[PDB]
């Protein structure tokens, strides 16, 4: 009857087909499992590629699937992503920077990149609210080639901050994420521009956690569960179900990601 | 028949020479509005960056 849409980007054959084997053997068949390209609700995205469709990708640190390496770290980090055109196409971050070198006008892209930026601070915003901090970090890549999408990135994300009233601390991308992998404990949220480089620091931070499941906020409103590994896309199924309404079946398979990462369909 | 045939034949040189003077200067004026106009066209570098770019590199 329910239905949770399976989106593919980048990911290996093994993991799609134990993602599918998972939720087959846990739902029972009661919730179908479909496959497509893009999604607003009770999907996961299995792959580190972006998907079509997503304005921000939050990410925290579980307090159930905390490695003991990282027990009592608690930190946010949101990368804030554009829209995404088609792979022949020329993505928005890498025009809105090519274009004006090339003289093209560049309103209709600034505009749309602007308002990806604004969603994007006010998710960030209303994370370091809750959890009460009162600055947050802004991470730039200080590359050359990207001097014109950062600074509209810090020119729109600090102007955002500021009016919500909260500190803003302007930082690159290796000194943060050496800061993030070493010492992690002395930030609370952190947003990333939308970089490659930053793609990967947010797929790192995810995955020496302990591995957990990332949050995309998309255009049409609504939260969806990314995974890149067996344990990430796991813990992305069991919140994913949650969110269904399954408790009991969220539970066990957290379970059996904890305890068997790699082999969670055979653990349950 | 006398007059007026008189003060034509008299008129004639003057308006012909007008009227050649005239002719030069519009054609002058052919000339002399005619530019060659060079053309930009987008330099293939920024064609060549984007496509790295797309790339991921």
């Amino acid at each position: 009857s329910k239905q949770l849409t399976f989106i593919s980007a980048g990911a290996t054959a093994a993991v799609l087909q134990s993602a599918s084997a998972i939720v087959s053997k846990v739902a029972g068949g009661r919730v179908q499992t479909k496959t497509a390209k893009e999604a607003g609700r009770h999907a996961v995205v299995v792959g580190p590629e972006t998907p079509i469709g997503v304005h921000t990708a939050v990410t925290e640190v579980p307090k159930s699937a905390q490695d003991p390496l990282f027990s009592g770290v608690s930190t946010v980090v949101v990368r804030a992503v554009l829209p995404r055109a088609a792979p022949d196409s020329v993505q928005l971050r890498d025009a809105l920077d090519v274009y004006a070198s090339a003289g093209i006008d560049t309103k209709e892209e600034v505009r749309s990149a602007t308002e990806a930026f604004k969603k994007s601070a006010e998710v960030a915003v209303g994370k370091a609210k809750a959890k009460g901090v009162k600055r947050i970090v802004l991470v730039v890549k200080q590359a050359s080639k990207h001097n014109c999408i950062n600074e509209l990135f810090k020119k729109i994300s600090t102007e955002t901050i500021e009016s919500a009233g909260l500190t803003t601390e302007v930082v690159g991308t290796a000194a943060v994420a050496n800061q993030l992998i070493v010492n992690p404990e002395s930030l609370g949220v952190v947003l990333l521009n939308d970089v490659a480089a930053t793609e990967q620091i947010e797929l790192a931070f995810a995955g020496v956690v302990g591995g957990v499941s990332r949050v995309y906020h998309t255009v049409e409103g609504g939260k969806i569960s990314a995974g890149h590994s067996f344990k990430s896309v796991a813990l992305a199924v069991a919140q994913e179900l949650r969110e269904l309404g399954l408790s009991s079946e969220a539970d066990k398979v957290e379970a059996a990601a904890s305890k068997n990462p790699r082999a969670v369909v055979s653990a349950l | 028949d006398i007059m007026v045939p008189s003060f034509v034949y008299n008129k004639l040189p003057v308006i012909h020479f007008l009227q050649e003077k005239r002719a030069e200067q519009k054609l002058r004026r052919v000339l002399d509005e005619t530019y060659t106009e060079w053309t930009e066209e987008l330099d293939q570098a920024h064609v060549t960056d984007a496509i790295t770019r797309s790339l991921n590199i």
